[PDB]
């Protein structure tokens, strides 16, 4: 899975 | 101290009511406190951080910050003239692309990287972990997030930007560690802030100018801009005695402005975060 800035 | 015409949400960490423009805080700024910035990295040559930022670790073949979310976020926390606790010292630890994406596994590898590597540095007053990234749920990072906040480490996160429940997000939906929504400059939750019962603190979110790259500046918006302010907030009050890692977010909330906000649904905590001081 991929995280992502908020 | 004081600092004249401030960004605005330096200002209203230090204020009761919204509405004012200057920065008010103890001179110790943080000193002797430490502040691991895990995203895209950081431009430690910027002018603004005066030689206290470094880079200390890189998952990809470079540890610069060719994004500017990292450097952004840094500066809030720790940044001469946009930053919460002006002296405190900053690491970056390069978990996101330039693109800002990260893989699951890289960011969990940041993490445990934390919670070793402070032990090689000098930070006798405190250790803060300002997690400004999220995605979809995984025990696996939440895990992670705990394993950091048990070792001794306050770690802020932020919720996430979907106007969503946080349970469903990671590592936003760890309990034990602090959660931060964000707020806009007349006391509203930010129309994107992810809100719900894991939800801790709020921080300004909305329009907040900090450093970028390239030794720019700019303004932009999201939960990532609220949990660096609430991260500074903790190394702040840790380098003043008021609290340590592992009770700095009940600190926080405890003492934070309460009832302040509004477009807060039902379940969700009003507490604006807040310095406390009294000159
Ligand atoms: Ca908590």
């Amino acid at each position: 899975a991929a995280a992502s800035v908020k | 101290a004081a600092q004249t015409n401030a960004p605005w949400g330096l200002a209203r960490i230090s204020s009761t009511s919204p509405g004012t423009s200057t920065y008010y805080y103890d001179e110790s700024a943080g000193q002797g406190s430490c502040v691991y910035v895990i995203d895209t990295g950081i431009e430690a040559s910027h002018p603004e951080f005066e030689g206290r930022a470094q880079m200390v670790k890189t998952y990809y073949y470079s540890s610069r910050d060719g994004n500017g979310h990292g450097t952004h976020c840094a500066g809030t926390v720790g940044s001469r003239t946009y930053g919460v606790a002006k002296k405190t010292q900053l690491f970056g630890v390069k978990v996101l692309d330039d693109n800002g994406s990260g893989q699951y596994s890289t960011i969990i590898a940041g993490m445990d990287f934390v919670a070793s590597d402070k032990n090689n540095r000098n930070c006798p007053k405190g250790v803060v972990a300002s997690l400004s990234l999220g995605g979809g749920y995984s025990s696996s990072v939440n895990s992670a997030a705990a394993r950091l906040q048990s070792s001794g480490v306050m770690v802020a996160v932020a919720a996430g930007n979907n106007n969503a429940d946080a349970r469903n997000y990671s590592p936003a939906s760890e309990p034990s560690v602090c959660t931060v929504g964000a707020s806009d400059r007349y006391d509203r939750r930010s129309s994107f802030s992810n809100y719900g019962s894991v939800l801790d603190i709020f921080g300004p979110g909305t329009d907040i100018l900090s450093t970028w790259i390239g030794g720019s500046t700019r303004s932009i918006s999201g939960t990532s801009m609220a949990t660096p302010h609430v991260a500074g907030l903790a190394a702040y009050l840790m380098t003043l005695g008021k609290t340590t890692a592992a009770s700095a977010c009940r600190y926080i909330a405890d003492t934070a402005n309460k009832g302040d906000l509004s477009n807060i649904p039902f379940g969700t905590v009003n507490l604006l975060a807040y310095n406390n001081y009294q000159a």
